[PDB]
């Protein structure tokens, strides 16, 4: 790239990164119209996915996905700076041995349609999404099929993502996302003791929970009523908890969650030595995003009328008829080997500070150099996933 | 230490467990008392109590003088109505005949305050918030109804009582009404029914009410909102309501209400 080019390119790391949480807040919002229970999906995972599809679409098909991915203020000297973006933060994801995570994309597409190499390659090379032509006419073999590749790509953990597929199908979108971390102060799994978790008010279930003793960053929202807690990963990531106060409505927080709230939290931290009660669990969560992202806006690629000319010259009649993410997260006690912090001695007035997640919680999961958001999630039953 | 949804000896209102106890709190306006589970009536505005037409029913009327939808008064200086409602017309006003014929209350709406969420497209958080440039004067000239806490609501008011479907013919009528879970009521209404939405079974027609309709439960002798009437499918002519799940929006109420 030339010297004002890479400017851009690194100048725009920050914006695009504000803009991606605030389309993750978006999206969870959509999400939680159809769904109450645990919840975990990816915004970077979706934005870099559908910002692939850009590639081949031209007018509105096009412009409402920049729109809906809320990147229309991005302006780049030329196109292609903008999957450049992507490419660089997802190889930096990648190249952190450290962080646990495992993430990759395909675009399955119906045999009539002739792929252009320029997306094939491009698609592949910025983006990492692999096309991969399939004969849905022939449904059963055709699932078989597109389930081995996940099946390879994620070495066995999602050995079945498709269970059923129109022979109708022109052009299925997938993202898949697992990660484990580990803690930069872990838990003691000596202290992980069986405790009560509150499902609500009437409703009480018995969890794996987690012991945490040393200096940890958190802080008090006055107004909303909520704890928020910085659990750093190894890696460069780190995990927020937002624990609403007690007799408040977690589901209720959703309609006010915006960059800015976070950024307000961020900087308003304060490190203290404290005791941290903090669940075990696993979530795995599979949405069908298509008609979420209809209902941000993105509509034109999922209809009869789209253009993905470019993506392929091959007709009847080329549109998305599938967008799916699944996203697989797990916490346990695992972390690097940090000497363990003093905390303050117990006295007849006063013992140190306590946080005890026993109650459905939200989870933000981000990038620290970027802000990207990798994973937005929500706890309301450890116990399942 | 649990709050026990089984029994009737704990809180008389809302609960909160933990530790080896539950704090019970109440709804608006309501001392707890000196057991500390059952709730007496403090403030001159103690929400939901009822006597022997409905003390937290008002009309919306427009300037012509053409009454177009329904509301509910939920505190001292605000009513509670749907977002079409509040966006029909530009200068609406605020009505109630209760304990008044031909010569109803009338109160201005200073501010209108949609729902931050709301879309129209696909009809969610269709809600607005009406202030009233004058408090109504309780419990004479009015009373609000109760505003429940979720858990409340979702678990002991709409799954076990039996509810009232009241408010304004569409061209006061109180129907009985009861609970269909959202996976039947989604088929019979041919539409997906969200988390902030849910159905009642009604032995009418849907369009029998006006927009802006309610639905509330008694408990403990104090009426709780639990549905607000808005937008009906297949024309409103089902036996079966689409209700907005107002446990769903306690902290908005009170981010707008607290000014
Ligand atoms: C009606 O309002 C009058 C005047 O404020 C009040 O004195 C009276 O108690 C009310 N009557 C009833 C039956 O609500
Ligand atoms: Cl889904």
């Amino acid at each position: 790239a030339s010297e004002e080019e890479k400017a851009w390119l690194m100048a725009s790391r920050q914006q695009l990164a504000k803009e991606t949480s605030n389309f993750g807040f978006s999206l969870l919002r959509k999400i939680s119209m159809r769904h109450d229970g645990n919840m975990v999906f990816s915004p970077f995972g979706m934005s870099l996915a559908m910002t692939g599809l850009m590639l081949g679409a031209t007018g509105p098909t096009e412009t409402q996905i920049k729109r809906g991915l809320h990147l229309q203020a991005l302006k780049p000297t030329k196109p292609g700076l903008l999957p450049s973006l992507f490419k660089g933060l997802r190889e930096t994801l990648s190249r952190n041995l450290e962080l646990g995570l495992t993430q990759g994309s395909f675009a399955f597409i119906h045999k009539d349609f002739d792929v252009k190499e320029t997306f094939f390659n491009l698609s592949k090379r910025y983006f990492d999404t692999e096309c991969v032509p399939m004969n849905f006419r022939n449904a059963s073999q055709a699932k078989r099929l597109m389930n081995h590749y996940i099946n390879k790509e994620t070495r066995g953990k999602i050995p079945k993502l498709f269970d059923e597929i129109n022979p109708e199908t022109k052009l299925i979108l997938v993202d898949y996302i697992l990660f484990k971390g580990k803690w930069l102060t872990p838990f003691d799994p000596v202290f992980t003791e069986v405790d009560t978790f509150h499902l609500d008010k009437y409703k009480t279930i018995k969890v794996p929970m987690m012991y945490g003793a040393g200096k940890f960053a958190s802080t008090f929202d006055k107004n909303f009523r909520c704890h928020v807690l910085k659990l750093p990963y190894q890696g460069n990531a780190t995990m927020l908890v937002v624990l609403m106060e007690k007799m408040g409505d977690h589901l209720a927080l959703e309609d006010y969650l915006t960059t800015d709230l976070v950024e307000t939290w961020l900087r308003n931290m304060k490190t203290r030595n404290m005791e941290v009660f903090f669940p075990k669990f696993k979530l795995d969560q599979k949405y069908e995003m298509h008609e979420l992202l209809r209902q941000m806006g993105i509509r034109r690629i999922f209809s009869p009328f789209a253009d993905l000319s470019e993506l392929s010259a091959t007709g009847r009649n080329l549109q998305v008829s599938r967008v799916l993410q699944r996203t697989v997260i797990e916490v346990d006690e695992r972390g690097t080997e940090a000497v363990a912090g003093i905390l303050s001695e117990i006295t007849a007035y006063s013992m140190p500070p306590v946080i005890k997640v026993d109650r459905p919680f939200h989870f933000m999961i981000y990038e620290e150099t970027s802000g990207m958001l990798l994973f937005l999630g929500r706890v309301v039953n450890p116990t399942l996933l | 230490n649990e709050c026990h949804p089984e029994r009737t000896d704990g809180c008389q209102h809302f609960c909160l467990p933990g530790q080896e106890s539950y704090t019970c709190s109440c709804a608006q306006g309501y001392r707890l008392g000196e057991d500390h589970k059952q709730c007496v009536p403090h403030d001159q505005c103690a929400c939901g109590v009822l006597t022997s037409d409905l003390p937290w029913q008002v009309k919306l009327t427009n300037s012509e003088g053409k009454d177009f939808c329904g509301g509910v008064i939920i505190r001292e200086n605000f009513v509670l109505t749907t977002a079409k409602c509040s966006l029909l017309h530009r200068n609406i006003t605020v009505k109630t005949y209760f304990n008044r014929s031909q010569d109803p209350l009338m109160i201005k709406i200073t501010h209108v305050h949609v729902h931050m969420r709301y879309d129209a497209d696909a009809g969610e958080n269709d809600l607005s918030l009406l202030e009233l440039e004058w408090p109504i004067q309780c419990p004479g000239a009015g009373l609000p109804v109760c505003t429940p806490e979720k858990d409340f609501a979702e678990h002991l008011l709409i799954p076990r009582t039996r509810g009232l479907l009241s408010g304004w013919a569409r061209n006061l009528t109180t129907r009985p009404v009861t609970l269909v879970e959202g996976e039947e009521c989604g088929q019979v209404l041919n539409v997906t029914v969200t988390t902030r939405t849910y159905c009642e079974r009604s032995s009418v027609a849907a369009m029998h009410w006006m927009d802006g309709s309610v639905v509330t439960r008694e408990h403990r002798g104090s009426w709780f909102l639990t549905g607000v009437l808005g937008s009906q499918p297949v024309g409103g002519q089902a036996h079966m309501v689409l209700v907005t799940k107002v446990s769903r929006y306690s902290l908005w109420f009170k981010q707008i209400m607290n000014a």
